[PDB]
RNA sequence: AAGG
RNA sequence: AAGGUAAGUAU
């Protein structure tokens, strides 16, 4: 949760965006402070060398950084967004919002296949990929 | 344009247009007639368009169609004419439509004193008028049960008109005088 | 600048070129393509209705030299037309 | 400016109408935590003698 | 230092204009207008909670409204005498019982009563002049029913009689014994 | 009587009974009045209607 | 290309 | 009330 690099302003959430161009970012907003933002941020952690030939991982605060709340919706105690090319890439969880991850997984294999699901269709050249996994339900038995 | 005229004042408490409901003023906006034959029109040019009418009515059809009589109206609302256009509109006798939308206009935006002191004079006509009903069908009908209509049916062409002070109350109070009919 | 709106008084041909078929290749500009055209505004639309949208916009009568604003109109001009329209016929 | 001076003033509106049992659910609140602190302490606090000796 | 009164054409004026927002002349100050939106649940509180009794024509009702009109607050709670209160609903469930065996048919009311497009009425031009049609009273004897018939189907009866209440706040009662018993024989259904 | 009136009849006494048991005295406060506070600031304005 |  | 948005390029 604290290992992964921040950005503390608009303009450096901007240009890591800007920066890769042949890798996903994922940008997790939220607080470190969080509990939902710790667990995301522990499976993010947990992946984060695994993922790092397709994907890089930023943590941004929004209080710190609040440029985006109103244009992201950053309304959630977590959220996880993915971006390719200065494109952000919608993803269909089947959860009913498909611009990000607004929940904290616990499966580390989970999250590594989204990015790869995202990074594959993001180089295709495509804007919506559909999860490998739904989320209408929590498969709770 | 689509908007209310800058120099126009508030009917009802309410913007002009919003007389017609927004399911209808959306349709009337969308309809062809209105963004060809009625997006500039001033007194002149409403009533140059106004004897082109046909027929009296208020939509048609399956889908919501305006006839080209409450694209006028919501015109007329849209760009307000002054009280004695509207009465010139009433005081004209060859054309039987103009006289109707002008009657309709002032039931809808006149005071419940003007609805009575204008509109039922009107009923010494009885020329006979062709209404489209709501299934695109046509049927004739009459001047004065237009004018009664107006004056005793809440919804008339698809509208819902403003409510009026009953003729009794009006008359206990001997601020209008009782009507005297001609038979 | 801008001079008040005013009707049309002219049709616009909406169904003048129904059932015709246009051949357009890469070197035909926008003036001979398919659909509605207006100089005034250089733009093509292929549409009826899109196209009485668009000579119905702001920028089109802005073009024109042309505001959205509508006179209002005189009684003795109102009076006048009834006068001449019923004189017409 | 005036908005701010509305807002301003149902800010504090609001938090007059808070006040009927402000203190007391905050006293309440303060003798809470520590009746269940006493059992459950802080997890810095279980590390502060080992803190020390660093 | 205290707010006088305003008069009602006052609070009617403001709500007849700004009716729309489209309307771009007030549009300049709107936190002031959003602000006291927030409270439109307690506006129907008091609105419903001082809603008029079926033996009473009109009730006018201490009002308290927005500056802009953005929201109106009866400052009214409905303070009733028990005894009072029970004895005039039992007369009125006496008068709704005769109505229902005397009327053959009776008119139940449509619902909802106006048009979901038809806009509210406006009160001046609409209720202010027309008159309120008979409200629902059970005749009283004047032998019998003499200790309460002057002030019974009255809103909040003997309010300025301070033999019998407080004062205007209306806060205590002080019957005698023949009301008393008036009431309670007014109250046996 | 019917036996919905009488199903009546039971659950309004099981409402009352629960309102009972559930009561609690109410938790002393300050007196705050939010329509008082209402005519202390200039945006409310009082009549009779 | 048109709408607030 | 939702878990029912194709991602676009043009006008």
């Amino acid at each position: 949760s604290y290992m992964l690099p921040h950005l503390h302003n608009g303009w450096q959430v901007d240009q890591a965006i800007l920066s890769e161009e042949d890798r996903v970012v994922v940008i997790r907003f939220g607080h470190d402070w969080d509990p939902t933002c710790m667990k995301m941020d522990e499976v993010l952690y947990s992946i984060a060398e695994k993922v790092k030939n397709f994907a890089v991982i930023y943590l941004v605060d929004i209080t710190e950084v609040p440029d985006f709340n109103k244009m992201y919706e950053l309304y959630d105690p977590c959220t996880v967004m993915f971006f390719f090319r200065n494109k952000h890439i919608m993803i269909d969880l089947g959860t009913g919002n498909n611009n990000k991850i607004n929940w904290a997984m616990e499966d580390k294999q989970e999250m590594v296949d989204i990015i790869e699901t995202v990074y594959r269709g993001a180089r295709k050249g495509r804007g919506l990929v559909v999860s490998p996994k739904d989320y209408s339900t929590k498969y709770r038995y | 344009a689509n908007r209310t005229v800058k120099d126009a004042h508030s009917i009802h408490g309410t913007n002009p247009q919003y007389l017609v409901e927004k399911i209808i003023r959306t349709r009337i906006y969308e309809s062809k007639y209105w963004k060809e034959e009625c997006f500039g029109l001033t007194a002149e040019l409403v009533v140059d368009k106004a004897m082109e009418l046909r027929f009296v009515g208020g939509v048609y059809g399956g889908n919501i169609k305006p006839t080209p009589f409450l694209c006028l109206t919501l015109k007329m609302l849209q760009i307000q004419p002054e009280k004695d256009i509207i009465v010139e509109f009433i005081k004209n006798e060859d054309f039987k439509y103009v006289r109707m939308l002008g009657a309709l206009y002032m039931r809808l935006t006149g005071t419940a004193i003007d609805c009575y002191k204008y509109l039922e004079p009107l009923y010494n006509d009885y020329r006979k008028i062709k209404s489209q009903n709501r299934n695109g069908e046509f049927e004739l009908m009459h001047v004065d049960e237009f004018i009664d209509e107006l004056l005793h049916s809440e919804r008339v062409c698809d509208i819902i008109l403003p409510r009026l002070q009953k003729r009794y109350v009006l008359e206990e109070a001997e601020q209008l005088e009782p009507r005297v009919s001609a038979l | 600048k801008r001079e008040l709106l005013r009707h049309r008084d002219y049709k616009v041909d909406l169904e003048s070129k129904l059932g015709k078929t246009i051949v357009i290749t890469k070197t035909t500009p926008q003036s001979e393509m398919g659909g509605y055209y207006c100089n005034v505004c250089d733009c093509v639309v292929k549409d009826s209705i899109n196209f009485l949208d668009h000579i119905n916009g702001k920028k089109h009568q802005r073009n024109l030299g042309m505001s959205m604003r509508v006179e209002r109109s005189t009684l003795d001009q109102v009076k006048k037309r009834f006068e001449v329209n019923k004189k017409k016929m | 400016k005036d908005d701010e001076e509305a807002d301003a003033i149902y800010a504090a509106l609001d938090k007059r109408m808070d006040e009927r049992r402000k203190e007391r659910r905050e006293q309440r609140e303060k003798e809470e935590i520590e009746k269940y602190r006493m059992e459950r302490p802080k997890i810095q606090q279980q590390f502060s003698d080992l803190k020390r000796k660093l | 230092a205290q707010k006088e009164d305003m008069p009602p054409e006052h609070v009617r004026k403001i709500i007849r204009d700004h009716g729309d927002m489209t309307n771009r002349k007030f549009r300049h100050d709107k936190r002031v207008y959003l602000g006291a939106l927030k409270y439109m649940p307690h506006a129907v509180l008091k609105l419903l909670e001082n809603m008029p009794m079926p033996w009473e024509q009109i009730r006018d009702v201490p009002v308290l409204y927005h500056i802009t009109g953005a929201i109106s607050f009866v400052n009214e709670i409905p303070w009733v005498i028990e005894p009072v209160y029970i004895s005039q609903w039992g007369s009125m469930w006496i008068m709704m019982r005769r109505e229902k065996r005397d009327r053959r048919h009776f008119k139940r009311m449509r619902f909802p009563p106006f048009d979901d497009e038809e806009p509210p009425l406006d009160y001046a031009d609409n209720i202010l002049d027309v008159e309120p049609l008979e409200a629902i009273q059970l005749e009283l004897d004047p032998e019998e029913d003499a200790p309460v018939l002057d002030w019974f189907y009255d809103h909040q009866p003997l309010r300025d009689s301070r033999k019998y209440v407080n004062g205007s706040t209306y806060q205590r009662w002080q019957f005698t014994l023949p009301m008393m018993s008036t009431l309670y024989r007014l109250a046996n259904q | 009587q019917p036996v919905k009136v009488r199903v009546s009849y039971q659950k309004l006494l099981k409402y009352y009974v629960l309102n009972a048991l559930k009561h609690r005295p109410p938790k002393a406060q300050k007196k705050r009045y939010l329509f008082r506070s209402f005519k202390a600031t200039k945006f409310f304005q009082s009549t009779k209607l």
